[PDB]
């Protein structure tokens, strides 16, 4: 492939630099429309720009905490972090975030890799080995309350149970009711008068909870849950200008207020170097 | 039984690999595609199309007027803008371009730099464009100007502009963060004659200024963007 | 003598010719078409009004000003009261359709100004309050008036701060939405053919507007020595290849 | 190889080596020579 | 093949030992232009020899050391070692160094293994296990500023997490910016009067960042990083003479003053064995 | 699931192995080679250059 | 000896994952099956019949 | 597969939603045999509902 | 491949694609034709 | 067999088996001729 093409000394009446850009379009000029060239390859594919790449690699999507502790006379585990849930969601953690947000519609299969490590800040004798249990909890779907409910039996529900310090990883097929999942959506559920917006309304894959399920030592012991997100199988349609503010909510566009100016100052003149 | 061995990096999570895992929801139909217009392939696709630079930075707040370049009617051989070409950072730094150049770490290939004209039309302009390559200071004055790669542009029918920064290096790639070496000159525009208004008319006029990027180039090494970052997570 | 320049649309029993155009865009580089089966789900035949209601309404004009900071209207929200294309609106639980935008604003040799006229697929507001504050629904619908990114901010509405598109973003990188400007030098119109854009086949046309229209001045508006200071902007739009589908009662929305 | 039957466990996609730029840098509807006049 | 032919007396003309060195040429003379040979067979290919062998082993490149440890109260987190950075670059620990410096430009891929032991120098009731995530950090990225900043989402940026005690190991493409790495510069980054000089300018590949995922436990745990570095895909230019003074920098050549004399004088004089 | 035995040395770090590992820059397009006079291949090839002996050894 | 790498997820148990096991009763002969009216095969099969709606709810 | 077929205004003798359910079938009645239909395709199979799939986990 | 010798050592079964709700939905003696009236 | 996509991650390269001193060891512009005499 060449990257340029030999071209030479020009005088005519046919000007490929001299456009109207009032039209919408960006016209293809090169080098060689404008100063003499020499021939030169590409040497180069472009292939760590694709989409597939650009998406593919895991990113750091929730860090959640759990510990595990006697649970006698406790009224509200949820409430203890006997067992803690994720409303699902892919835009609270921001890095990944603005990269998708650089599409309208994305679709895609994610891969998950949950990293567990266990903490026991408070004088322990050892280190116990607990097992976690991670459960897929879709909407419309019987809630955990204790740390040991029936809904922990997860018959019907996948679940998979690794050891703190280990690492668990499946994937799950793209779960969106429509064809893409809408990284932007300018409606409601209803037109109702009070009703949200935004996507919250529309991204709605339930949520994931996490337990130990081990009974508890003499000590406590503190178990981070950090859930790792990695599309795989990417389709992006209609590109969008990148995020400019920073982010407040998850799944609305609003930015804070007396925010900083986002473009540098010049120090110095427009004429400056 | 087959017998085996384990290598160094057993159990690490590199997230960066690329393996099979087992679906958690075996036999699962997804929904069908339907048309989409508009699906993107490469982020090479989207920086060919051009944005404006909000090269008159000059200002305090950020606003609408930092686009606008204006130009003075009768001034004669001044100068109008000046900027260095460090893509990744200071006027370029919030363009598209600049914005995706930003993920990744190198960077090699033709920019496009264009201007378009929004004077009266009864008025008319001839203004230089000037290229200078690394190794010499940005220009001081358009006889320093005029002897590296410029482009004399004459205010007509034709609204726009297109010079290109064609790609001049020993090294093939460069670094899109600043840094001296890999440095890629500078980039200044001076009046060849001068803006002369209409009768009736006053002020200043203003050019708009875009970038996008040639077929020519390339970009590589991915990696985390300093434009954006967080103290807590957000919530719903 | 055919120019890129001079230009005739017509659409139903409504014409408009511009003698002073800059081409035409047309999104994604698709033209709007109906429906294909292959993507279909609702199972309901659809209803196609053709030429009763793809035609061209004009929306009330807007005045430029030297402090004109932008204006912005939805679709297919700035339509719900022109003529039948609304009846059927209000009245199809679905809907579905495409737009040909006509925008016009003429000066003389010796005006300057520059509008950015683009179309943003799926242009989810901010609130000005931050935080997770939500819009309310009847400052998303703002009607035929459209929103008038100079107004003040209200409670419940929008930001309207132009530097950020509404949403986050910079004004600066708007063009890689499909858009064309309006230089008085050059220019007079812009037109930009909308193809119908979703992740649904069909959708409500009541809770879900598809695409913002924006007009925004960019280089100020100068007119000559002693011209009166303002120029009025007219906005023109037709409906095209649309489908109604779901037939009942007829919705009853806020305010 | 894939160990598994689903088509989700599978690995990355392969590269598009699609591209196109023209859906959106020139998206006008009366096509444009490079070197003839853009408004005629 | 043979290593040496056969060859008898000779009372010539034609005297292939007599040369004239000044050419600049070393002259291929064998055992058999001078003295009477029999055969004999090499039976060796010099296979342990290619630069793909020589280069191609692990080699120590870095030892380094991060703590787990309450950063309650740390307001340099990066000064605790609660988590450390290393500005990557392969002329540091010196054995290593002195066989890449034998040639001028070198190019290769690198095989990176990372060894982790965690050290508990004062009572702990225990061993707790801990996992370490190194990521890398290259130039115009930012930077992570705490043990726990959005850095280390790290959701573009290719990043490794292992367990101490154990070993990762992953390999990076050559990612020079030339053709080659300059195992030597002699230059400027650009034509300033005060500016560095040397290989320092050009190499720069940015750095390597690493830290413990887990919180803190009651006692404090000291992890020492080693990152060895194995080149695969060898190809050297222009060979050099070897190092002969030790080295007291990174990327320059200098040599320290008062040294020592590098001969080794003899016992005795020029005529003794 | 395959059945699998594991032989001593499992987990073993040799600096002298030589097996395969994920890249961590999937995708990267490393840049082209050009040609530079020089090219070695075996210390062989440069142990055969003559080089000055410090005989006179006894300063 | 075969050099091999375990991935993240090694050791996990996923309560949907279908793979192959030991049978704990080696050569087993099970009872053979004899007919029996009304397999079912999909659970789509007898959502098709209909049932009895308590539409008067208001008890 | 097509899950829905195209069907147009009816005016027949030929009424397939009356039946007598005392007979205990259910008579397999479709949306084309009462509302005038578009075709429409499946796009599915019914595979996550087989009885291995709903008791395999 | 089964690496075991056991049939109940195999994996999951593979999808029935059976399907027949007539023994369940027109368990009827005569048959009933849709259109035709219920009762002659 | 390779496992990985890459090239970089493939194991050690194989040798040369090139070996041609020459470059170093005679350099010189007229071709010298063992035997012959060095300077003429
Ligand atoms: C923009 C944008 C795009 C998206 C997609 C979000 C969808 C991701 C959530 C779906 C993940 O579904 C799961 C499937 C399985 C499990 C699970 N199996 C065993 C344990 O957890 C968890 C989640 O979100 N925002
Ligand atoms: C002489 C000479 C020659 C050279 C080459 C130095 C280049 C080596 C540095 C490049 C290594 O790049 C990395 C790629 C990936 C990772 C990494 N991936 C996951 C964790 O770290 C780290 C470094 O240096 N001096």
């Amino acid at each position: 492939t060449v990257a340029s093409i030999s071209s030479g000394p020009k005088h005519t009446q046919k000007v490929p630099i001299l456009t109207a850009n009032e039209t919408g379009a960006t016209m293809p000029v090169l080098p060689s429309d404008s100063i003499e060239t020499r021939t030169t390859y590409m040497h180069f594919n472009g292939s760590e720009t694709d989409v597939e790449c650009f998406l593919g690699r895991a990113a750091c999507v929730h860090v959640t905490e759990i510990q595990n502790k006697d649970a006698t006379g406790i009224d509200n585990h949820r409430e203890a972090k006997l067992f803690n849930d994720w409303k699902i969601n892919l835009s609270s953690l921001v890095q990944l975030r603005k990269k998708l947000e650089l599409f309208t519609y994305v679709r895609f299969d994610s891969e998950y890799t949950i990293l567990a490590t266990a903490s026991q800040p408070d004088s322990a004798n050892y280190s116990s080995n607990l097992v976690v249990q991670a459960m897929y909890v879709p909407p419309g779907a019987p809630n955990p309350k204790e740390w040991d409910d029936y809904t922990w039996q997860s018959a019907s529900n996948p679940s998979v149970f690794f050891k703190v310090g280990d690492t668990s990883r499946f994937s799950v097929p793209y779960v969106g009711l429509a064809s893409a999942y809408n990284c932007f959506y300018d409606g409601y559920s209803h037109d109702d008068a009070e009703t949200q917006y935004g996507i919250t309304v529309l991204n709605h894959m339930g949520s994931m909870a996490f337990r130990i399920v081990n009974e508890h030592d003499e000590h406590k012991t503190l178990v981070k849950i950090r859930v790792y997100h990695r599309a795989k199988h990417v389709e992006a349609w209609i590109p969008r200008a990148p995020r400019a503010l920073p982010y407040t909510s998850i799944g609305r566009t609003n930015y804070p207020k007396n925010t900083e100016p986002v473009i540098k100052k010049r120090k110095g003149d427009i004429k400056s170097y | 039984g087959l017998p085996t061995t384990t290598l160094p990096g057993s159990g690490q999570f590199l997230t960066t690999d690329d393996r099979q895992s087992p679906s958690a929801l075996p036999n699962y139909e997804p929904t069908p595609r339907i048309h989409i217009p508009g699906k993107v392939h490469n982020l090479l696709e989207i920086i060919q199309v051009d944005t404006l630079i909000p090269m008159n930075n000059t200002h305090t707040k950020d606003e609408v007027n930092s686009y606008l370049i204006p130009l003075n009617a009768n001034r004669q051989n001044e100068q109008v803008f000046g900027t260095n070409l460090f893509i990744g950072d200071g006027v370029f730094k919030t363009t598209l371009l600049g914005e995706i150049v930003q993920y990744y770490t190198h960077w090699s290939g033709s920019l496009r730099f264009s201007l378009m004209y929004t004077g009266p039309a009864l008025s008319s302009a001839k203004l230089i464009l000037a290229y200078t390559p690394p190794g010499a200071r940005g220009p001081q004055d358009r006889r320093e100007a005029m002897l590296g790669t410029h482009v004399v542009w004459d205010i007509g029918l034709q609204s726009t502009i297109v010079m290109t920064i064609p790609w001049t290096s020993g090294v093939q790639f460069r670094y899109t963060d600043p840094d001296t070496y890999t440095s890629a000159g500078f980039l200044s525009c001076w009046y060849q004659t001068s803006l002369i208004l209409p009768p009736e008319t006053t002020g200043q006029v203003y050019l708009l200024s875009f970038i996008s990027a040639c077929p020519d180039f390339k970009l590589r090494l991915m990696k985390d963007t300093q434009t954006i970052s967080q103290t807590v997570a957000l919530t719903e | 003598g055919y120019s890129d320049r001079v230009q005739q649309i017509t659409l139903g029993n409504s014409t408009i010719t511009t003698q002073e155009a800059a081409n035409a865009v047309v999104c994604y580089a698709e033209w709007p078409e109906y429906l294909p089966d292959v993507d279909a789900s609702d199972v309901n035949k659809t209803s196609k009004p053709d030429t009763s209601v793809c035609r061209f309404y004009t929306l009330d004009s807007k005045t430029w000003t030297t402090g004109s900071k932008g204006w912005c209207w939805k679709l297919p929200d700035a339509l719900k009261d022109m003529g039948v294309f609304g009846q059927n609106m209000f009245f199809h639980s679905l809907g579905r359709s495409g737009y040909t935008v006509h925008v016009q604003c003429n000066a003389t040799k010796f005006h300057s100004g520059c509008l950015l006229v683009v179309v943003i697929p799926e242009h989810q507001l901010a609130s000005h309050e931050g935080g997770n504050v939500s819009v309310k629904y009847t400052f998303t619908h703002p009607g035929e008036r459209g929103i008038d990114l100079s107004s003040a901010n209200e409670v419940g509405g929008p930001v309207k701060d132009v530097l950020y598109n509404m949403n986050g973003t910079l004004l600066g990188n708007l063009l890689i939405f499909p858009h064309q400007f309006i230089n008085l030098r050059t220019n007079n119109t812009a037109t930009i053919v909308i193809p119908y854009i979703n992740s649904v086949p069909i959708d409500s046309m009541t809770r879900h507007n598809n695409v913002s229209l924006m007009v925004i001045p960019i280089a100020p508006l100068t007119v000559p020595t002693g011209a009166t200071p303002s120029l009025p902007i007219t906005v023109t739009i037709a409906p095209m290849c649309t489908e109604f589908s779901g037939i009942r009662s007829k919705s009853i929305v806020p305010q | 190889i894939n160990y598994y039957k689903d088509a989700a466990s599978t690995s990355s996609a392969g590269q598009s080596l699609s591209m196109d730029p023209s859906k959106f840098t020139e998206p006008v509807k009366d096509l444009m020579l490079k070197g003839a006049p853009a408004l005629n």
